This record gives structure tokens, sequence and C-alpha cells, in this order.
């Protein structure tokens, strides 16, 4: 029979039936199972430090964003995009494809057509559940633990004076794996006094680390999470081979293939420079990158008065509404640039969530 | 830790 697994060391956000305000620090914002009260209830330690217990038995006020760090995996499988083997965490099969498969990391990035709906694997014992597709279901970005966020020592520290002293202040560079068998479980920290090291996040329930300013850990699909109880779309070969004499390729990179970069810099290298939310600037070949988003907040944008093409536009999207109706022609401001490149524009006083196609820029 | 009523 199928049986709940008691995942500790899963990276969860809040869920459906949440109902404690801000305890996580906020939706998006991530944190670490420590351990299991029962089967109805679980303990979790945030980013931001607080610790709580929380339901996961008919009510649910967690989802789970990363199970790879409890070391669960489906033998047997491989992601045909990054090509993890065995798939560790989540399981995401696409329905409509011959035996595909994507691990968390390369679902949550996009990977695939978004398109293509897919079904959830979330166990090994787990029925799988067919979802709508990603292009039409809201994605909203991670926050805490990641790179470039600043931290200090957090309640499951065993490390000595490493940071220079309880409260003294370091930057995650990166997010590691503490061992193979629990990837995205670490975080290697550069401590302002020049020490650095690496320390638990999610490894065995651990929480060697604390927010005091947290960072963005990329996006993912709320809705598609399961319940606790500049872009590349190239192949890394691809990239590889167009990456000789444009700047070449080293495994600081990886983060550039599922995560949203901005130009920051080009130059006379016939080549390009982005910078991305962990703080590091990358040069590549042109033809690596592709551009979407063309637009930056402030941005003054005229509403497409097509109502044929809007309509195809925002439901294309999963963001049409008859209410949109007199926002047609006119112009407004880009409010915020979404991380599935749709924009939140303030038009009519009000503001809407539109395909980025569906406004111009004036 | 916060205790939650629950
Ligand atoms: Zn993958
Ligand atoms: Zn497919």
């Amino acid at each position: 029979s199928r049986v709940m697994v008691e995942g500790v060391g899963a990276r969860v956000v809040r869920g459906p039936d949440w109902k404690w305000g801000k305890q996580d620090g906020g939706e998006g914002h991530v944190g670490t199972v420590r351990s299991f009260e029962s089967p109805e209830e679980v303990v979790v330690v945030w980013d931001n430090g607080t610790a709580a217990n929380y339901r996961c038995s008919g009510a649910y006020d967690l989802r789970i964003l990363d199970s790879a760090p409890t070391g669960i995996k489906h033998d047997g499988t491989m992601c045909d995009t990054c090509r993890q083997q065995p798939i560790i965490g989540i399981r995401w099969k696409c329905a409509e494809c011959t035996n595909y498969d994507l691990c968390t990391v390369c679902y949550h990035g996009d990977k695939h057509h978004l398109r293509h709906r897919f079904y959830r694997i979330t166990t090994p014992g787990s029925e799988r559940v067919l979802l709508e597709s990603r292009r039409k279901s809201k994605k909203i970005t991670a926050r805490g633990i990641f790179a470039g966020a600043r931290v200090v020592r957090g309640v499951d520290w065993q490390w000595e004076d490493q940071d220079g002293g309880n409260g003294r202040r370091g930057k995650v560079t990166e997010i590691q794996d503490w061992s193979a068998s629990s990837p995205h479980s670490a975080a290697y920290v550069l401590w302002d006094n020049g020490a650095k090291n690496l320390y638990r996040v999610g490894f065995e329930g651990m929480s060697d680390l604390k927010c005091v300013q947290d960072a963005k850990g990329g996006s993912f699909y709320r809705d598609h999470c399961p319940v606790l109880g500049v872009n590349i779309d190239l192949d890394l070969e691809i990239v590889q081979s167009l990456q000789h004499g444009h700047g070449g390729w080293t495994d600081g990179m990886f983060e550039t293939l599922t995560t949203t970069g901005t130009v920051c810099g080009i130059d006379e290298d016939h080549d390009i420079v982005v910078q991305y939310p962990s703080g590091n600037r990358w040069t590549f070949n042109p033809a690596v990158l592709t551009k979407a988003s063309q637009f930056q907040v402030g941005d003054l944008v005229q509403v497409c008065y097509d109502l044929e093409r809007i309509k195809l536009l925002q439901r294309g999207h999963g963001e049409w509404a008859e209410a949109m109706l007199p926002t047609l022609g006119k112009v407004g401001r880009v409010q915020q640039i979404y991380s599935d490149s749709d924009l939140k524009v303030e038009v009519c006083g009000t503001s809407w969530t539109y395909n980025p196609a569906a406004v111009s820029k004036v | 830790q916060i205790k939650n009523p629950i």
C-alpha cells in the first residue's frame, strides 16, 4: 500500500491551507523540514530562523519545493535535459511525449515544452497526477538561503567559531550537495572575516544557517508542488560547442541554464556579458542566448487593441478575463516582469497580467 | 520556536 514518506530535509514553502500569517517570511519563502511530531504534524525551520509546527494531514500548511535533500530517488529514470540519473527528488513525466522525464530543477526551470502537460510523480509509490501546462500556470519566486543571501549561524550549528562568532555574518556563494546522495542540501558560505566553508541547509533536516537578508532562488510553479503529507534554451553540449572562442565553459556556469540573467553588458569580443541574481557575471556567444524580456520596469506600453489576438495571447498564458476589455488600446506602466516573462502592467488605475506580446512599447 | 494551536 501507499504510505507517507516522512522526508526529513525536504525544502518547503507555505501550502494551500496556510493560515499562519508571515511566519515563513512571506509566500515563496523557503524552509527546512526538521522533524515529524506525528504523521499529522511537522516541524519546519524557516530560512529566516523562525521554527514552528505545521499541519500535514487533513489541512496542509506546506508544499514541497525540493525533496532532493532527503535523498529520495526514482531508480530507473533519467532527466532528459540535464541527464541526472537517477532522478533525485520529485519526478516530472511529460504526459504528451513518449518516455520523457524531468528533474525538479529542469521542470521549474522551464526545460522541455511549457505547453506540454506533465505528470507529477512525487515518490516511487505515488500514482501519477496530470497537471495543467506550465505555460498557463502561476510562477512565483523562491526566497531564502540561496546564492547571494546574507546569513548568520543557525540553530543546528556545530562548527566552532568558523563564522568568527555567533551573530557574525557571511554571504552564501553557492548551493551545493552535502553528499552525492543528498543534492541541493548545503550552502557554501564566505564569512565576512574571510573564513569560508560548507554548511548544512536541508541535509538530514539540519539548519546550520539563518537569513538576515534572504536571496532569490529562482522561480517555481507553486500549484504544481505537492503538499507535504536572457535565458538558455539549448542543451549543455550545444552551448559547449558554441562557447568555444566566446568565453568557453566552466562548471560555475550551470546556474545560467535554468536562471534568467540580465544583459548588463556587451563587449568588443563580438560577445555578450550577463549578470545573474547570484551576483555572477558571465560571457557568451550571441547564438547561445534568447532575449525575452524586451521590457523594463517603468516602460510605458500600449495594450493591444486587436481583441481576437489579445484573447488568444491572454488565454494562451492563462491570464484572460472579460474585465480586461476596457484596457484595450490604453497606455500603462510596466510595474513588474514576472519570472514567466508575463508583465504586471498598471493601466486604468488598476494592474493586470499581460502576455508580453499583448503590449507594445511607447 | 513558535507553537501553533493546531
Ligand atoms: Zn534535470
Ligand atoms: Zn513533452
